[PDB]
DNA sequence: ACTTTCAGGGTGGTATGGCCGTAGGCGAGCACAAGGCTGACTTTTCCTCCCCTTGTGCTGCCTTCTGGGGGGGGCCCAGCTCCTCCCCATGCCAGGGTCTT
DNA sequence: AAGACCCTGGCATGGGGAGGAGCTGGGCCCCCCCCAGAAGGCAGCACAAGGGGAGGAAAAGTCAGCCTTGTGCTCGCCTACGGCCATACCACCCTGAAAGT
C-alpha cells in the first residue's frame, strides 16, 4: 500500500543535500530530523496546491498551481511559469 | 592495506563535487510516491503533473539545502562541525517556522 | 473636516454578545479596527488573485471560502468556513 | 452567550 | 430589515459591499461575497474579545487593553499564527523564561 | 538634532530591552551593537515613510506613513489607524 | 556592610518586572531626536506627526525585543548565558537580515 | 484559439545589444519569463496601493516611479529611474 | 511607427498597458505608466542577462543556462536582495564554504 | 552596443 | 511562412485632476522646575575560555543485491472549446433609516 | 440629541458563466532489463563532552549630577476643503500589420 514512502528519502540523498549546504559531518538523528522537517514543508505546500485545484474544479495538480501555493507560502519558484 | 583517506577530506571532495552541479540530490521515483501519498491524505483520486512534481522536488531541495546551511551555522555557532538535530531546531526556530 | 468611520460601533456589540460585564479601553478598539482592516484585506486581496487565475471577473462566496482556507490556520479555517456558509444561506433564505 | 470552540 | 439582520450577523454586510465594490477586486462583485466576508470578520473577531476578555477576568480586571489582546493572541496557537508577523502596540511580551536560566 | 544622537540610546535602555527579552546576562560590546542594529532598522522604515510623504506632496510624515512602512517591511503595527 | 543579592537574582527579578509590564523602554525625546537626525539626511525639513515618532518607537522596540529573544536562544545553544555581539550577529544572518 | 503570453522576442533582442554572440537555453529563457511577469507584478501592485492611499483613480509615471523607488534597493533603483524618465521624455518628444 | 520604438525601448509598450488595464490596478491608466514601466523592466532584464552573459564567458561557454542566472543574481548584492525570496530551478547554489571548514 | 554601471 | 488578432489613429465626452483662495489646527520652539534616571567608581564573584582525556559515534572502503530509470505500448478519464441562454450584478431614480459628531 | 447621507427598493439591461456536446492529450498503468547506487558491515580514529582551573569582565551597590518630562504660551506654515476649469483618458469606428505555431 501507499505508506512509509517517507523512508524514499534515504540516508545518502540527505547526505547529498547536507553536503551541497557546506556540512561536512552530519549526527546520526539528523536523517530522521530531516524527514520530518520535509514531510511538514511538503504537507503545507500540498495542502495549498490541492486548495487552489479544487477551486478550479480540477482534479490533476498543474505546475502552477504548486507556483501558486509556494508563492503565497513566501517562496517564489522561477522556470514552472507566471 | 590500500590507501585510505584521512576522515574529512573526502568530505570536502563531496562539498566541492555537489556544489558545483546543480542536479536534483533526490532521487525522483521515491519523492513522487512521497509527494502521492502525502497528498492522497486531502483529497482521492488525484493527478499530478510532471511539472507538478518537478517543481514540487525542486522547492523542497532548494528549501533544504537553505535549511542546511543554516543548520551549519547554527553547529559553527556551538563549536563543533558535527550538526545535530538541536542545530536545525534552532534555525527552525529563529526562521519563525516552529512558532 | 470630513467625518472618519470604523467598526468601534459593531466590535462593541461582539463584546456585549460575549462578554456582558466587560468594557474596552480606547486603545484597545484601535487595534481591533486595525484588525479587521488587516484581515479584511487579506481575504479579499486573496480571492481577488483567487478569481484572476480562473479568469473570472466576479468574486463569490465560493472565492471567500477558499481565501478563508488559504488563509485562515487548522480550525480557525474549519469554524470560519461553517459561520461564513451558515451565515449566506440565512441570508438567501 | 457566544461560544464556538 | 437591514441585510445584516437577514444574515443574522452584527456587521455591516452593506458597508462591506461598498469596500468590495470600492476596492477594485473585481469587476464585479457577488451578492453573497459581503455576507460571507462580514460573517467570518465577525466570528475572528468574537474570537479574540472572548479571548482577551478571559485573560481580563484572569488579571481581574473589567476592562480591555492591548496588552489583553497580546495575551489572547500569543497565547492561542492558532491565532498567534495568523497574526505571526502583526505587532500589538503597548502589548508587551507573553512572560517566560528559559529554564536553563533559572537557579 | 545635528549629530550624536544614537548615544541617547543609552546602557540602561538597551539592558532593559534585554531583560524583557529575556536575558540575563549581557556583554560589553553589546550595547554597541544594538546601537548600529537599530540604527539600520530605523534608517529602512524612515526611507520608505519619507518616499510615501514626498509622493503625496506633503512635509508632515504622518503616521500612516509609518505604518504603511512597516506594513511593505512586513512588520505590520496595530493601534495607529490601517 | 549592607546586604548585598548575588548576581542573577537582581537579573531574574528585573526580567520578570520588565515582562509584566508594557511601557516603552526607551527615553522619548533621545529616540526622537534620532529618528529627526536620521530623516534629515532624506529630506530637510521635514515635520513629525506625535503619532509618527510614536509608531516608530513601538516598532523599534518589538523588533529590538525580539532580535534579543532570538539572541537569548543562539547564547544557550553555545552553552553560555552572556550574550555576545556574535549572537546578536548570528541570530540577524538566519533570519535573513544578513542571509 | 487561446494565446500565449511570453517576453521572449523582447529578452532575445536585449540579450543581442548586450551579448551579440550569447544565446539563452530553452529553460534559462523561461526563468527570464518568471522574472519579468515577477517585477512587472510587483511594481503594478506598489503603484495600485500608493495611488489608492492618496484616492487616486489613475495611475501615473509618478506612481510608478515611487513604486521603482519602494520595491529596488540601492543603485538599481537610481538608474532604473533615471532610464524610466528618460524613456517617458523621449516619448512625449 | 510603434510605441516601443518612439520611446526608444525594446520591451513592448503597448503589451504593457494592456495588462495594466486588465489587471485591475486602478480605474485609469495614464499616458506614461506603460512607457516607464517598459523602460524599468527592460533595463532590469538587461543588467541581469549581462551579468548571467558574463558568467557563461568565464566558465568559457556560449550559451546561458539556469545555473549562469542564479551565479549573477547571488553574486550581485543589489541583485540578490531584490530575489532574496526566489528560487531559480536548477541553478544550483554559490560554492561557497566556511573558513573554519578548511583544515 | 548596451553596457550599464559597473 | 500566413494570417488574424492585436497594434495604432482620430474623435466625442466627461470625469478626474490641477490652480487659486481660505481658515484653522497642529507642529516647532521657548521658559521653568524637580527629580527620576544616568554615568562613573569599587569589589567581587561567577561565568567564560583554555587544556586534557577519553570513549563513542562518525567516516571510509567493500560487497552485493535491489530498485530507480529508460525504452516502448495502450486507455481513458479529464481538460479545453463552442453554442446557447438564463439568471445574476450593475446603473439610476426615489425614499428613509442610521451612526457620527 | 440632530440630521447627512448612504443603504435599500424597484426596474431595465447587457453580459457572464453554466450546462451540454464533442475532441483529444497526456497521466497512468503495464512490461522488461540494466547497472548505478543504497544498505549492511567492519576497522579505525577523531571529535563531542565531561572535568578542572585561572582570570577578567559583568553585576550590584553607592552617590553626585543632569536633562526629561510635564505645564503653559506663541507663531505661523501646512493641509484639508471648495470652486473653476483645462484636458487627458476611455470607448468606438476604422485601418493595417506582426510573431506563433
Amino acid at each position: 500500500v501507499l505508506r512509509d514512502n517517507i523512508q524514499g528519502i534515504t540516508k545518502p540523498a540527505i547526505r547529498r543535500l547536507a553536503r551541497r549546504g557546506g556540512v561536512k559531518r552530519i549526527s546520526g538523528l539528523i536523517y530522521e530530523e530531516t524527514r520530518g522537517v520535509l514531510k511538514v514543508f511538503l504537507e503545507n505546500v500540498i495542502r495549498d496546491a490541492v486548495t487552489y485545484t479544487e477551486h478550479a474544479k480540477r482534479k490533476t495538480v498543474t505546475a502552477m498551481d504548486v507556483v501558486y501555493a509556494l508563492k503565497r507560502q513566501g517562496r517564489t519558484l522561477y522556470g514552472f511559469g507566471g | 592495506k590500500p590507501h585510505r583517506y584521512r576522515p574529512g577530506t573526502v568530505a570536502l571532495r563531496e562539498i566541492r563535487r555537489y556544489q558545483k552541479s546543480t542536479e536534483l540530490l533526490i532521487r525522483k521515483l521515491p519523492f513522487q510516491r512521497l509527494v502521492r501519498e502525502i497528498a492522497q491524505d486531502f483529497k482521492t483520486d488525484l493527478r499530478f503533473q510532471s511539472s507538478a512534481v518537478m517543481a514540487l522536488q525542486e522547492a523542497s531541495e532548494a528549501y533544504l539545502v537553505g535549511l542546511f546551511e543554516d543548520t551549519n551555522l547554527c553547529a559553527i555557532h556551538a563549536k563543533r562541525v558535527t550538526i545535530m538535530p538541536k542545530d536545525i531546531q534552532l534555525a527552525r526556530r529563529i526562521r519563525g517556522e516552529r512558532a | 473636516r470630513s467625518r472618519k468611520e470604523s467598526y468601534s460601533v459593531y466590535v462593541y456589540k461582539v463584546l456585549k454578545q460575549v462578554h456582558p460585564d466587560t468594557g474596552i479601553s480606547s486603545k484597545a478598539m484601535g487595534i481591533m479596527n486595525s484588525f479587521v482592516n488587516d484581515i479584511f484585506e487579506r481575504i479579499a486581496g486573496e480571492a481577488s488573485r483567487l478569481a484572476h487565475y480562473n479568469k473570472r471577473s466576479t468574486i463569490t462566496s465560493r472565492e471567500i471560502q477558499t481565501a478563508v482556507r488559504l488563509l485562515l490556520p487548522g480550525e480557525l479555517a474549519k469554524h470560519a468556513v461553517s459561520e461564513g456558509t451558515k451565515a449566506v444561506t440565512k441570508y438567501t433564505s | 452567550r457566544r461560544s464556538a470552540r | 430589515k437591514s441585510r445584516s439582520s437577514r444574515a443574522g450577523l452584527q456587521f455591516p454586510v452593506g458597508r462591506v459591499h461598498r469596500l468590495l465594490r470600492k476596492g477594485n477586486y473585481a469587476e464585479r462583485v457577488g451578492a453573497g461575497a459581503p455576507v460571507y466576508m462580514a460573517a467570518v470578520l465577525e466570528y475572528l473577531t468574537a474570537e479574540i474579545l472572548e479571548l482577551a476578555g478571559n485573560a481580563a477576568r484572569d488579571n481581574k480586571k473589567t476592562r480591555i487593553i492591548p496588552r489583553h489582546l497580546q495575551l489572547a493572541i500569543r497565547n492561542d496557537e492558532e491565532l498567534n499564527k495568523l497574526l505571526g508577523k502583526v505587532t500589538i502596540a503597548q502589548g508587551g511580551v507573553l512572560p517566560n523564561i528559559q529554564a536553563v536560566l533559572l537557579p
